[PDB]
């Protein structure tokens, strides 16, 4: 209220932090910040863009819940009165960060209708489609599975459009690898959710009857209360575990994000593993499960209200499955209801598009030039196969900015293996070496032994391991073809043998 | 005490990651067995340990015999969270051992050349400082660049003792392999073994080795 | 230290890609 | 034949009894066996809501005698049927009437045995065929009269024998079956949750790069039927197609079906987006596989209008018809996207365009965009497009067309830059390609074209020789490129970090040529502005540039024409630089270099100046002692 439009940006940042910690501070006093927002236009003349961006960020933080149409109409009124495109783009990015995807969709639509260039257009268009799909996902009703799967199908159509436009935006320069892979994993998660809720609905499609017709219901041969539905549950459990493995792969290949983004990816993998453990400990053998969450959980040490919300959902699902672990037989009477409730809660918590999905920093890379006999074409390299082979791998590390923004490189675990190109897949030589780059350049000698006629492929990996000690599988992973010929005297002696 | 604490933390982590109730039971049995070994070996100094992790756990020991491993590791977790910090009594002017290889120098780009399968003898000359039982503890480790470790023991005539507590190791190390395409770097380091395991306490040196094939 | 650590809104922090987008979109400077 | 409607399939998948009541008679006739299995069999769920659902299922199950037929079929003994099936399978591993007549006359257990034997025989025949497509003919499955009850029996077999009849193997056998597309549509209608597994098995057993095979065509048609009966998951099917790199014509079919379903003329079509993402994406195997698909479609000389390639080509042509008007304002980015996709088509995928496609391409080249940075990007890509494929212009009509267009561009080069505000990247690449043509740097021509296009293609040197004959004679002369060079604005914040080929390199080469003083063009303004705007570190061309400049100021170009002389920098400008803060530090370092080299060159080469008798203004001592 009482400020003269210079310190307002600063205390807006500060109160954005404070409400980012404790959520009630925004929906407690939604109105006055909108009043300052409406007085902005004739209040400011110099840093209008900056204070507009800040106060729009905090209005999204305040309306972390569903945004009022009147309020966003007023926001659009002021933005269409006076704003830069880059400004309103930054409001849109903050909307994608907090989770106000309807407003995000509108702003992306306006920026899409202007743009100038091609990858920029496709990038804005993809962002528009994810915002629209997330709007559709937020348009969800509690305890209605048919409407939920309809909304899922609509949102999945819109991610399909978005991921197509994202692959269109992809270029050899600034390649959206993290973005495309993360949105593809989100797509696969939602497909798995749709398949799981479809099998949950088809639980009643006479699978117990098929079991009782194929074998005796008492002392079931396939399973205790056997089911093709239980087979599909096994398929879904294995698929979900593979999806969680892919999320771990995505994270360990990213390595460059800050704490918030890495934490967010960990939460998505947490959700996937939660569904896997739920379907494993409830539909499958609960006596063999015997798992109780006898550990500390529910502490408010989180860095995001989003994170707190997913964590509370996790606590709810854990307490429900721990209550329902032993109540019923494997026919899954209300087990499908518990799984559906978990799915509905996990989709009611919307999303949080994040910083490494957006502006990227501490772009570190390993060149990793091997220096064998130089194969300028793809011609394989001949070796006499009686002595040995040396490799002489080399790597130089490069940094796009101040290298130690989040993680400082400490050691480089190089990993080299062979494979029989001409078809145990030459997995004998499984070397790895932990070279420590004293300076930003390093070299290491590798020796390979092989006595096989056919061509071989040789693969190397960077395995950059940081200060506190993490795997972080990044690096080029290049391959070199190697030939293998033998002495005519050796061949003649073998023929005489 | 600190090693017991380490084993306890490792047991807690494996309990966090492990689903098998019988592997949990096995790890719990082995851990409590090692605690029993500790108290049997050190009957003494239990008054010296006050408010200690180990002595409070020895007080709560029979209930651990009674109880299931799940609550055992839960109580162990909380128990070690608010266990203690022990005092470490500083002794007199003790020293830590230090090994320095003065020969070979290892800056030589001139490789050491031989023929395939034959051996080259490489002298190792090192200074050991403040080592007890040197002829039985100090062992040479050589890393061949195809990745294998060869452990060479020195004969006890190779440990000259010019003064008090400062020794010189003068020995031969026998290096051989098949032929290589180019010169490579073989690692030489001094490992210290006890009685059970080995500890590096020397700076490694790289020596250029290149075997030729047979001349005819 | 700055007022708010997770600040996406800062000039010199932002990278090459939407620097180019900034150049284009400041040149544009309007939304309908 | 009548396929299962998507409304019926979504009603079945959502198990909404009011929706199933809303569906009419024939689709319920198609969906009988699962519904009667629901209403008769022991329910897994015992909830009261499911009890009302079951009584409504009975309510809708009123009126059908095939219900009683399924009752008898369920009354057949499945354990005995299963063990007989197992023994017959082991024997196979180690009727005067027709099959339809035996199916009709024989009772329900014999019907089950005969359809089981046929399915198992077809499955074994496929398993021994090992992916080689054949055709298996059965009058029971090809008799249109008995298709409904035959499919009901097949549904009963699938619902009763999960382990003995894997649904994916059943799907493959019915893919070999002639009416098995309709049969499989009924099967997935009865069992909704296995739809993803069925599609995955089909695309996993599909071929890589053959849409002209009979089995590939039948698989394509079956998956088209599946995506038609479930349009919501059609894009998902497209996603698995992209993942598994099989059936690109099928992927194109899904894309065209969805762009027929959705009509959004505001944005760029999903066809353009999807094909652009495939051709220009980071996935090398996908790019190569789709390029092989386009190569096969191109080498297919038969003009088949049902081909998906001609289909999407026609759709692209119609989108270009909608785009092409003077060019409109908002269409420019869409036009540029279409241009990049077309370059992806004929460049890396090698699609030869027909004459009307080429004529429309030349029209879109010569379309005049508004003076925006988007228009600058558009005209840059257009010029690079024509340079890349000079094969598009063949006749003299388009030849004089693009000549007139390029003449209009070289009259509006600095005008476009001035209106846009951004420095003329197009004008400077025009300058670069001009001296590249003059010095025959065709490799640099190719590299700059590829870098501008953002994608690597190989371009014909003889085509560039033809374009050189077009370019270097009437469009670009020495004085023309001299005026173009002097009207090119300077490289803003020039340093050694900005790498490439630079207008400073162009100006240095031109001053080596001494063409500026030959055609009487003032260059001191350009040099002064560039050096005043320069910052640190130093681009290594600046010092030889300034040395060549000062040598050009002193030594005349020609003996016969001593008057050829560039005017030096004025001392008033030197004072304006040395007021100091307004400027950089590197700027006055270079200016100090220039003036000291100027003094030293005057007092070194004074013999030629004495022969010239045009002794220039030696700089004042006031200037000298104002410089620190």
């Amino acid at each position: 209220h009482s400020a003269q439009d210079a310190a307002r940006i600063l205390m807006c940042h500060c109160l954005a932090a404070i409400a980012m910690q404790l959520p009630v501070l925004g929906d407690g006093m939604l109105g006055d910040l909108m009043e300052l927002y409406k007085v902005i236009g004739r209040s400011a003349t110099d840093k209008q863009q900056e204070l507009l961006v800040s106060l729009a960020t905090v209005i999204f933080v305040a309306s972390q819940k569903a945004l009022s149409v009147e309020s966003k109409a007023v926001i659009k009124q002021q933005l269409e009165s006076v704003s830069n495109g880059w400004t309103v783009y930054r409001i849109a990015r903050q909307a994608s960060r907090m989770g106000n995807h309807d407003m995000a969709k509108e702003l992306y639509q306006s920026l899409l209708t202007q743009v100038a260039s091609e990858h920029f257009y496709f990038w804005l268009n993809s962002l528009k489609e994810f915002s629209h799909a997330e709007q559709c996902l937020t348009g969800l009703q509690e305890e209605n599975y048919s409407s939920a799967l309809s909304c899922i199908a609509e949102s999945l159509k819109f991610y399909h459009k978005g991921i197509a436009s994202l692959t269109a935006a992809s270029t050899p320069l600034n390649p959206l690898s993290f973005q495309c892979e993360f949105v593809k994993l989100r797509i696969d998660l939602l497909q798995a959710f749709s398949q799981l809720i479809c099998t949950c609905n088809s639980l009643k499609t006479s699978p117990p009857p098929a079991i009782a017709t194929t074998i005796a219901m008492t002392l079931g041969n396939d399973l205790q209360r056997c089911g093709r539905i239980s087979n599909q549950m096994k398929q879904s459990m294995e698929e979900f575990r593979s999806l969680a493995s892919r999320y771990g792969d995505l994270y360990q290949a990213s390595f460059d994000a800050d704490s918030a983004t890495l934490r967010n990816v960990e939460l998505q993998q947490q959700s996937c593993l939660l569904i896997s453990h739920a379907i494993e400990a409830l539909i499958l053998d609960p006596e063999s499960a015997s798992f109780q969450e006898y550990g500390s959980t529910g502490t408010a040490h989180a860095d995001s209200e989003y994170e707190r919300r997913m964590m509370s959902v996790y606590n709810h699902v854990l307490e429900e499955v721990e209550s329902l672990n032993r109540k019923y037989t494997p026919v899954s009477y209300m087990h499908t209801a518990c799984l559906c409730n978990a799915i509905i809660a996990l989709l009611k918590v919307p999303l949080s598009f994040q910083r490494y999905f957006f502006q990227k920093l501490q772009s570190t890379s390993i060149k990793l030039a091997l220096s064998p006999s130089p194969r300028n074409p793809a011609e394989p390299i001949a070796v006499q196969n009686n002595q040995q082979l040396a490799l002489k791998v080399e790597g130089v590390v490069q940094h796009g900015s101040k290298p130690g923004l989040f993680r400082k490189i400490q050691s480089v675990c190089l990993n080299v293996s062979s494979t029989l190109q001409s078809k145990i897949d030459n997995m004998t030589n499984e070397m790895e070496q932990r070279v420590e780059p004293h300076n930003d350049y390093f070299s290491t000698q590798f020796l390979l032994n092989f006595a096989i006629l056919g061509t071989h492929n040789i693969t190397v990996e960077s395995s950059v391991k940081d200060a506190n000690g993490i795997v972080w599988k990044t690096g080029p992973r290049t391959t070199i073809f190697v030939k293998s010929l033998e002495d005519p005297y050796s061949q003649q002696i073998r023929l005489q043998q | 005490h600190m090693r017991l604490q380490a084993k306890a933390l490792q047991l807690i982590v494996t309990a966090r990651t492990t689903r098998g109730l019988d592997p949990l039971f096995g790890m719990c049995e082995k851990f409590l067995q090692e605690v029993d070994f500790f108290q049997r070996y050190f009957i003494a100094d239990l008054p010296h340990l006050q408010d200690s992790f180990v002595d409070k756990l020895l007080d709560l020991m029979p209930r651990l015999m009674t109880s299931k491993p799940a609550e055992v590791v839960k109580i162990l977790q909380t128990m070690l969270r608010q266990s203690a910090f022990l005092h470490l009594p500083l002794p007199e002017q003790i020293h830590k051992a230090s090994a320095t290889i003065i020969e070979p120098a290892g800056e030589s780009d001139n490789p050491l050349r031989f023929t395939s399968g034959l051996v080259v003898a490489l002298d190792v000359d090192a200074t050991l400082e403040h080592v007890q039982d040197p002829q039985n503890t100090v062992k040479v480790q050589v890393l061949y660049p195809d990745g294998q470790a060869q452990m060479i023991h020195p004969k006890p005539a190779d440990f000259r003792n010019p003064g008090p507590g400062r020794h010189r190791l003068i020995t031969q190390v026998y290096l051989s392999h098949t032929a290589w395409t180019e010169a490579c770097q073989v690692e030489v380091r001094l490992l210290l073994a006890y009685n059970e395991g080995t500890i590096p306490f020397s700076k490694p040196v790289k020596v250029y080795i290149m075997p030729k094939p047979a001349r005819r | 230290a700055h007022v708010w650590e997770d600040n996406w809104d800062d000039d010199n922090v932002e990278d090459d890609f939407s620097n180019q987008l900034r150049a284009e979109l400041e040149k544009h400077g309007y939304k309908m | 034949l009548q396929f299962v409607s998507p409304f019926a399939f979504e009603a079945m998948q959502k198990v909404d009894v009011v929706c199933l009541a809303s569906l009419s008679d024939p689709e319920l006739r198609l969906l009988l066996p699962c519904l009667v299995r629901m209403a008769l069999c022991a329910p897994a769920d015992q909830s009261q809501s499911w009890a009302q659902d079951k009584k409504l299922i009975l309510r809708l199950l009123s009126g059908v005698e095939a219900v009683n037929s399924i009752v008898a079929l369920l009354s057949v003994d499945f354990h005995a049927l299963e063990q007989d099936a197992s023994k017959e399978q082991q024997l196979r591993h180690k009727l005067q009437h027709g099959l339809t007549l035996e199916f009709e006359h024989s009772d329900s257990p014999r019907r089950l045995r005969l359809v089981l034997s046929e399915l198992l025989a077809i499955m074994n025949k496929v398993s021994e065929s090992n992916g080689e497509f054949f055709f298996k003919s059965s009058e029971l499955f090809e008799s249109p009269v008995y298709l409904e009850e035959a499919a009901d029996v097949l549904c009963i077999l699938q619902a009763e024998l999960p382990s003995l009849l894997p649904i994916v193997d059943v799907a493959e056998a019915l893919l070999h079956v002639r009416n098995g597309a309709w049969f499989l549509c009924l099967l997935v209608a009865n069992v909704p949750d296995s739809f993803n597994e069925v599609c995955r098995g089909l695309i996993k057993n599909g071929e890589r790069q053959d849409e002209e095979s009979l089995g590939g065509r039948r698989r394509t048609d079956a998956l088209r039927f599946l995506c038609k009966m479930n349009p919501s998951q059609a894009l998902k099917v497209r996603g698995m197609v992209v993942e598994e790199c099989h059936l690109p014509g099928l992927g194109v079919a899904l894309t065209l079906d969805h762009t027929k379903n959705e009509a959004c003329e505001d944005g760029v079509s999903d066809l353009v987006c999807f094909v652009s993402g495939l051709l220009l994406g980071t996935n090398a195997k996908v790019r190569t596989w789709f390029g092989t698909f386009i190569r096969n479609g191109q080498q297919r000389k038969r003009e088949t209008s049902s081909s998906v390639l001609w289909q999407m080509r026609r759709q692209l042509l119609l989108e270009l018809m909608g785009i092409l008007p003077g060019l409109k304002e908002e269409h420019v980015v869409k036009a540029s996207a279409l241009l990049r996709l077309y370059c992806a088509l004929m460049g890396i995928a090698g699609l030869k365009p027909t004459e009307e496609e080429a004529e429309q391409l030349l029209q879109l080249m010569t379309s005049r965009p508004p003076a925006t940075p988007a228009g600058v990007r558009f005209v840059s890509l257009s010029f690079c497009m024509l340079l890349a494929f000079s094969t598009l212009v063949s006749t003299p009509e388009q030849e004089q067309l693009m000549v007139v267009w390029l003449s209009w561009m070289i009259k509006e080069e600095a005008y476009f830059e001035s209106t846009s505000g951004v420095s003329a990247s197009f004008g400077e690449m025009l300058l670069l390609v001009a001296m590249y043509f003059h010095s025959n740097q065709l490799s640099a021509i190719i590299d700059l074209v590829c870098s501008t296009l953002g994608m690597k293609i190989v371009i014909k040197p003889s085509s560039l020789s033809r374009m050189k004959t077009i370019f270097t004679q009437e469009i670009f002369t020495e004085q023309v490129v001299t005026a173009h060079a002097v009207r090119v604005p300077v490289t803003s914040n020039l340093s050694a970090n900005i790498t490439g080929f630079l207008p400073i390199h162009c100006i240095y080469q031109l001053l080596r040529s001494r063409s500026f003083t030959k055609h009487k063009v003032s260059i001191k303004d350009w040099i002064y502005r560039q050096l005043c705007e320069t910052s640190t570190p130093l681009h290594p061309q600046l010092l030889p540039l300034i040395d060549v400049y000062i040598n050009s100021i002193l030594t005349p170009a020609s003996k016969s024409n001593p008057e050829a002389t560039n005017q030096p920098v004025t001392e008033q400008e030197i004072l304006n630089i040395f007021q100091g803060q307004r400027f950089s530090i590197t700027a006055q370092l270079l200016v100090l270099y220039y003036i000291l080299s100027y003094e030293e060159a005057l007092l070194a080469n004074t013999k030629t100046l004495a022969a010239m008798q045009r002794k220039p203004k030696s700089y004042s001592s006031s200037l000298m002692d104002q410089i620190p």
